[PDB]
RNA sequence: UGCU
């Protein structure tokens, strides 16, 4: 009697892709930061006035975003799309106004409309052009339907806010210290100020640490300044254990010994502890009340909560003092990501406090001493400021909040467009508040809490292995709630006040703490009860379904989060051994009767978090369901993410497999979307012939891929031929590179600017300098048009100019001099189209796009969507190919010694499951934990007259007999990479040099030479090439003939010592230019080096 | 020397001089592309 | 973007019945039946004319016109 | 060991980059600490006198 | 001019990454090799303005 | 909209009628081409409304 | 930022 099994249960992942998944939390993010909380920033910020020449002020009603518009028009609007700034290398932003009223003369005047600034408006938001429009409009506005979009267009270029990840504010974290004392910390952080502070037990006793305190004091002291004197409530408060009261006994030995007994002594005793910024004690006051424990608030200098919560927090540290129980940092379910919206808000609050400090300093400068005319905020209302920050926030990446000390960088990077996957695999990426500060290997290990949230695959490989990861197909990022209903329900349930009951409770061992966002809510008895009539309110819906509640048994702690940021994931309700979704629930989402919020509200599937899944037991599939189970896996491929999701058949390959593929289809080769051939970016790479994969995933259908491929599927062949596929290389067949295999386009940008100086003079396009003797251009001007500037149509070689530029150098007749945009390329290129645009600076924004049709050759670089990259190592002829009983010759030959190490039997999988596709005209599906079986694939071949092993008989095109062991034929989906040798070769003659130190520059693009480093100069030194490594390092790099003074040692010119004025001793010596300059830099430092020259004998 | 460009939108024959500001008639676009060369290329089946 | 001519592993001429392939999925002529009434007996050109997207008329969307 | 004047090195070890773009060069900060330390040399005499 | 042959048809000709001025009668190399600057070198030095600098 | 390298790709991927007996090979160079080793074809379509 |  197995249990049923719903079988359309993965249609529910469609319903919530709709309305949520990958790329809608950004959109939602931005939409939400523009629509509320730019408001409520407005609202705290609505009012500025000056100290001087009161009843003065600047008060503000409300402020509007608008449309995103263009202000290039002469002091006109006008709808831009996001195309035409990335063709304009322009900001894709909107005005943002405001109604402000104020007081010139004592009179009221209003504004109703006036600038302040623009804010960058992020692609398919609330106010962008592109939302709400079909794709009939994206090709009017020359934007893709299929585009993720989330990403903001500043300069021209894409910049993407990555989401990152901090610990959890307001928690006690009880960890070792550096020596390895077992301590407590709390970084408490309101909206004001943030303060770390610590308790250590460094010798037995309490003492604590705080920012702002000269030295640590015990714990007892800060009890009796507290309000709470008695040692025996201290005592109760702390535990009533007997190892509680045996470890606490020397902290109030120690405070015995001193003669602090009183709030007034110890509120003394903080005060004379206290650094500089009775005065001692009121200081001491406001420091325990506001300073200290921030997040724990106080309703007039009552500092039982207070007291109660550094309590709770010694008895955690005396409980971990025994066992080891200690927390770990790595545990996501106290990790938070803060999306671009909060970033935004952040920035948007400095800004504004910025723009009102301005403006105030301005009033008081300018209307005491100016003039009896009446000063008003009009006049000096700066509308650049705002933009000016938002734009060098978003492009530099570097952002610097000193209200809140807040140095940040790398928040955002340019988008990349290498391909559709590229991109829509980087807009869901994760950055760590580490950013690879030391190899600790605990957060870049995959913790078990990135269940269903991250991709446990999907990581860069390199340095930054383990800091950057990935969002999973399926997950959600929780807002901010009002915590109202909350805590209203909360005391409505029986939670008894803390502040009615001495600490005493809180060692019981039925009586269980409930924590609010870190502060405490009060104790609770028989929190099972609680719990389910907790989380029973949240699925009827009366409150917020991403409040989270979560029970630790171990510290007798319930913690209700309703912060934003943390991660949260759908999952099916199971009562009683049957969960609650149905066949007729799924027969009615698919006929369109309800869609996932009606889900939702009818109690069927609900949003749990990381502590809640701790305690909830879950279920991978129906028949694993138990009587101890409350919730159901929806689908188990969703643990994948986006990268992943393209790996036909994973569970059948290795991790590091799967992780080298995440990261080579992060560089696949393949079309970016509909509008490819109007983009114009800096380098961009096509396929020819793109073909959709014959194995393709769930995932894949869902994210569209299978209209944007990124590769071929090819008649591959595994097995040795010639010996040029020895390790992980391939060989490729002549005949299919020439009908178009791998055909692959190569477009790159090259732009001018023709800009006007102050003076009254701009940079002209000179036309084609025309030989007297023939009458023609030269070879050098051949390709320009008679505007100067190179046409579209024509062949660009080495050496060759496209704009012949000419700048004036007074900036009477002006003089131009030449400057023009010469073309660096071993091959040659195609002129596409030459777009020129006008900005509002008068400058001409000219854009050629090269094009570049490379061939499939010798060092070229393939992956096959498993990992197994490799390179061209050899490209043999049809004739010299193999050829099966129908003909078939192989286009590419890989190396079968490559599958016993690595275990790709996913890549045999996927094969075998193409070749039943392409027989049989169906496409199978590699979807992870499923798929198409090999039993059905065997089938498919025995019914169409193939092996059911894919091992066919093959005959040997060189010899033409017959081969002893049968090869293994099928598709199977090669992808290439942007990897080419053409751009990675490198030759460097002598070449320029560094002014600074004559040695060969470092890049290949600026020509630059390699670099025998400190590991080549010990192999040669090893070798004992004395001559070689002479020759190489002195003579070849940096040769140079100085001239030095026998008698005072120092550095000569032209034989000459200024220094003894005399040329007899002065002798000329062969040194390197570096150690030339070293000896310049010592003499500059006072460390002369005084040479002491004599015979080579 | 009469200079053609196309536009953006209205995909336009229009003929402007030297240092003139970058629009194109019946509309307001601002992106101007220039005509394919009429010189004979020589390219290669390979 | 658009149907090869040629068929990379063997060569032979498929450009030709791509129109004929898509009059067939108009029809009622399934994946399969279409490419062996097409005269595909080899898996290859049913490969390349299966596993092939129409993207031509997408970008001529986007063409100047 | 107690200095009174400063070995100022030549421009080979400064390198100057004249930006014809703008209206700046690109300095190293050797020059701008030698700028610095003539300018305080100058107002300290200055406030003697 | 041409230090061998007097000629002033000197021209700047890269040859592989080379910048060379040579003579295009019989090929005499007039000067040869360019010292520029590199990025790290670039990005150290500091933009100074002539607002400064100047005085 | 298609490249010019890949239409002559595909134009080069076109087979030929002609019978190649009747014919020799174009000897080094001589892009001219000579009436016993050559052959035209003119292709010119202009797309309009209809 | 990517590559081994
Ligand atoms: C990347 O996200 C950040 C991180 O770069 P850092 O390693 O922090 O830069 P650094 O500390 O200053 O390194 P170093 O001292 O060696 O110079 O910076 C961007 N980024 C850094 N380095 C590169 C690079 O070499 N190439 C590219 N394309 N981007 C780089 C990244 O956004
Ligand atoms: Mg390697
Ligand atoms: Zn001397
Ligand atoms: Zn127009
Ligand atoms: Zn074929
Ligand atoms: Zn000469």
């Amino acid at each position: 009697a197995p249990i049923p099994t719903v079988e359309e249960k993965w249609r529910l992942l469609p319903a919530f892709l709709k309305v949520k998944g990958l790329v809608k939390q950004h959109i939602d993010s931005f939409n939400y930061f523009i629509n509320v909380e730019i408001k409520k920033i407005m609202k705290a910020n609505e009012k500025v006035t000056s100290d001087a020449d009161p009843m003065w002020y600047l008060k503000y009603l409300n402020i509007y975003v608008g449309l995103p518009d263009v202000e290039e028009s002469f002091n006109v609007t006008r709808p831009v799309s996001p195309h035409e700034c990335r063709l304009r290398d322009m900001t894709y932003s909107a005005p943002i106004t405001v109604d402000i009223e104020y007081t010139r003369g004592s009179q009221r005047i209003i504004r109703n409309a006036l600038p302040i600034g623009r804010m960058p408006i992020m692609l398919r938001s609330s106010n962008c052009v592109l939302t709400g429009k079909t794709p009939a409009e994206f090709a009017k506005l020359n934007e893709c339907p299929l585009d993720p979009g989330g990403y903001f267009i500043v300069k021209g270029v894409e910049k993407v806010i990555l989401i990152q990840e901090q610990l959890s504010k307001n928690r006690i974290i009880v960890e070792a210290d550096r020596k390895g004392a077992v301590g407590a910390s709390v970084t408490s952080s309101t909206h004001e100020k943030k303060s770390r502070t610590n308790m250590a037990v460094k010798q037995g006793r309490f003492y604590l640490r705080h920012n702002t305190l000269s030295e640590d004091i015990p714990i007892v002291i800060i009890f009796k300044a507290m309000g709470v004197e008695s040692d025996q409530e201290i005592v109760q408060m702390i535990g009533t254990e007997e190892h509680v009261m045996a470890a606490f006994g020397p902290s109030l030995e120690e405070c015995q010994k001193a003669q602090i007994f009183t709030q007034m002594q110890a509120l003394k005793y903080i005060g004379n502890k206290v650094r500089r910024q009775k005065t001692k004690i009121e200081e001491a006051r406001e420091l325990l009340a506001s300073t200290i424990l921030t997040h724990v608030p106080v309703k007039e200098f009552n500092f039982r909560a207070k007291c109660i919560y550094t309590a709770v927090m010694v008895r955690r540290v005396i409980l971990a003092q025994g066992d080891n129980k200690v927390d770990d940092r790595d545990y996501y379910g106290n990790k938070r990501l803060e999306l671009a919206g909060q970033l935004l808000s952040l920035l948007f609050e400095d800004l504004f406090k910025k723009f009102n400090s301005e403006m105030k300093k301005i009033a008081d400068q300018v209307i005491p001493k100016q003039r009896a005319a009446q000063f008003d905020v009009v006049k000096h209302m700066r509308q650049d400021q705002i933009t000016n920050g938002m734009v060098n926030a978003i492009s530099t990446g570097n952002w610097s909040l000193k209200r809140f000390k807040m140095d940040r960088q790398g928040v955002t990077q340019v988008l990349s467009r290498l391909s559709y996957i590229s991109a829509l695999g980087m807009m869901t990426r994760i950055s760590s508040q580490f950013e690879k500060t030391r190899k600790v290997s605990g957060p870049r290990s995959l913790q078990p809490s990135q269940w269903g949230m991250l991709c446990p695959s999907d990581t860069p490989e390199g340095e930054a292995c383990g800091l950057v990861k990935n969002l999973a197909l399926m997950t959600h990022i929780t807002t901010d709630m009002e915590d109202g209903p909350i805590v209203k329900l909360a005391s409505n349930l029986g939670v008894e006040d803390v502040n009615l009951l001495c600490g005493e409770e809180l060692s019981y061992p039925n009586v269980f703490l409930v924590f609010l966002n870190g502060n405490i809510l009060g104790v609770i008895r028989d929190h099972k009860k609680l719990v389910n009539t907790f989380r029973l309110m949240r699925r009827a819906g009366y409150i917020n379904e991403f409040v989270s509640i979560s029970t630790n048994l171990t510290d007798r702690c319930v913690y209700i989060s309703s912060d934003g940021g943390r991660l949260c994931r759908p999952y099916i309700i199971v009562k009683k051994q049957k969960p609650a979704v149905t066949n007729k629930h799924m027969e009615e989402l698919a006929q369109g009767y309800r869609n996932f919020e009606d889900f939702l509200h009818e109690s069927l599937v609900e949003y749990l978090d990381v502590n809640e899944e701790n305690d909830c037991n879950i279920a991978l599939y129906e028949h694993t369901i138990n009587k101890d189970t409350t919730h159901l896996e929806i689908e188990p491929f969703t643990l994948l993410g986006v990268c992943a999701g393209l790996i036909p058949y994973p569970h059948h390959n290795q991790s590091p497999r799967n992780t080298y593929q995440c990261a080579m289809g992060k560089q696949a080769m393949g079309t970016i979307g509909y509008n490819q051939r109007n983009r114009i970016d800096t380098l961009m790479y096509l396929l020819a012939y793109p073909q959709k994969p014959m194995v393709k995933t769930k995932t894949i259908e869902l994210i569209e891929f299978e209209k944007l491929p990124a590769g071929q599927n090819a008649t591959v062949a595994v097995m040795s031929y010639s010996g040029y596929d020895i390790e992980d290389a391939l060989v490729l067949n002549k005949a299919s590179l020439d009908r178009g295999f791998g055909r692959c386009l190569v477009y790159k940008n090259a732009k001018c600017t023709l800009k006007r100086y102050t003076n009254q003079t701009f940079d002209k396009v000179m036309g084609p300098m025309l030989d007297a003797a023939t009458r023609k251009p030269i070879w050098r001007h051949e390709i320009l048009d008679a505007d100067g500037i190179c046409s579209p149509g024509e062949k660009v070689e080495n050496k060759q100019v496209l704009v012949n530029k000419s700048m004036p150098t007074v900036t009477q007749q002006p003089q131009y001099k030449d400057v023009p945009i010469t073309y660096k390329g071993a091959t040659d290129s195609y002129i596409e189209k030459v777009m020129i645009s006008s900005n509002a600076e008068d400058a001409f924004l000219i854009k050629m796009l090269l094009r570049q049709t490379r061939r499939p050759e010798i060092g070229d670089k393939f992956s096959s969507r498993h990992g197994q990259k490799g390179v061209c190592g050899l490209i043999v002829p049809q004739e010299d190919m193999p050829f099966c009983d129908s003909g078939i010759c192989p286009d590419i030959i890989m190396n079968p010694h490559g599958f016993p190490s690595r275990m790709t039997v996913g890549k045999l999988i996927e094969l075998l499951a193409g070749k039943a596709g392409v027989l049989d005209g169906r496409f199978h599906y590699g979807t992870a934990f499923g798929g198409s079986k090999v039993k059905d694939v065997c089938e498919d071949l025995v019914r169409h007259g193939y092996n059911y092993l894919g091992k066919d008989y093959v005959t040997s095109g060189i010899t033409g007999e017959p081969l002893e062991a049968y090869i293994y034929f099928g598709p199977v989906y090669y992808q290439k990479l942007k990897h080419m040798v053409l751009d990675k070769m490198h030759a460097r003659a002598r070449g320029p040099r560094a002014v600074l130190t004559r040695q060969p520059t470092e890049g290949r693009s600026r020509d630059g030479g390699l670099r025998l480093g400190e590991m080549e100069r010990d192999c040669l030194i090893g070798y004992g090439a004395s001559m070689l490594l002479l020759e190489r390092l002195m003579i070849s790099s940096d040769a140079f003939e100085v001239d030095v003074c026998g008698q005072c040692g120092l550095l000569g010119y032209s034989g000459w010592c200024h220094y003894c004025k005399s040329s007899c001793h002065v002798s000329s010596l062969r040194i390197p230019y570096a150690c030339k300059l070293l000896f310049q830099e010592l003499q500059s430092m006072n460390i002369i080096p005084r040479l002491k020259l004599s015979k080579y004998n | 020397q009469p200079m053609i460009y196309i536009c953006g939108e209205c995909h336009t024959e229009n003929e402007i001089k030297s240092r003139d500001p970058i629009r194109c008639r019946e509309c307001g676009y601002r992106i101007m592309y220039k005509k394919r060369t009429k010189r004979l290329v020589v390219f290669d089946a390979r | 973007m658009i149907i090869p001519v040629r068929c990379f592993t063997c060569g032979k001429i498929v450009g030709n019945k791509w129109e004929a392939y898509l009059g067939l999925l108009q029809a009622e002529y399934t994946e399969g039946d279409a490419l062996d009434a097409l005269g595909l007996k080899r898996y290859c050109c049913r490969r390349m004319l299966l596993a092939h997207v129409d993207l031509i008329e997408k970008l001529l969307n986007y063409a100047p016109l | 060991l107690i200095l009174t004047r400063l070995l100022v090195p030549p421009l080979c070890i400064r390198p100057s980059v004249v930006s014809d773009l703008k209206s700046g060069t690109n300095e190293d900060d050797l020059t701008m600490k030698l700028t610095e330390i003539i300018f305080l040399n100058d107002v300290i005499k200055k406030h003697r006198i | 001019r041409c230090p061998d042959c007097g000629s002033t048809e000197l021209v700047e000709d890269s040859h592989y990454s080379q910048s060379q001025l040579v003579c295009s009668d019989c090929g005499c190399v007039v000067t040869e090799g360019v010292l520029t600057t590199t990025f790290s070198d670039e990005g150290n030095l500091r933009e100074v303005t002539y607002s400064r600098s100047t005085g | 909209i298609v490249q010019d390298e890949i239409l002559a790709h595909r134009l080069g991927l076109i087979p030929i009628h002609a019978d190649p007996r009747l014919f020799e090979y174009r000897n080094q160079g001589d892009e001219e081409g000579t009436e016993i080793d050559t052959l035209q074809f003119r292709l010119q379509v202009r797309c309009t409304r209809n």
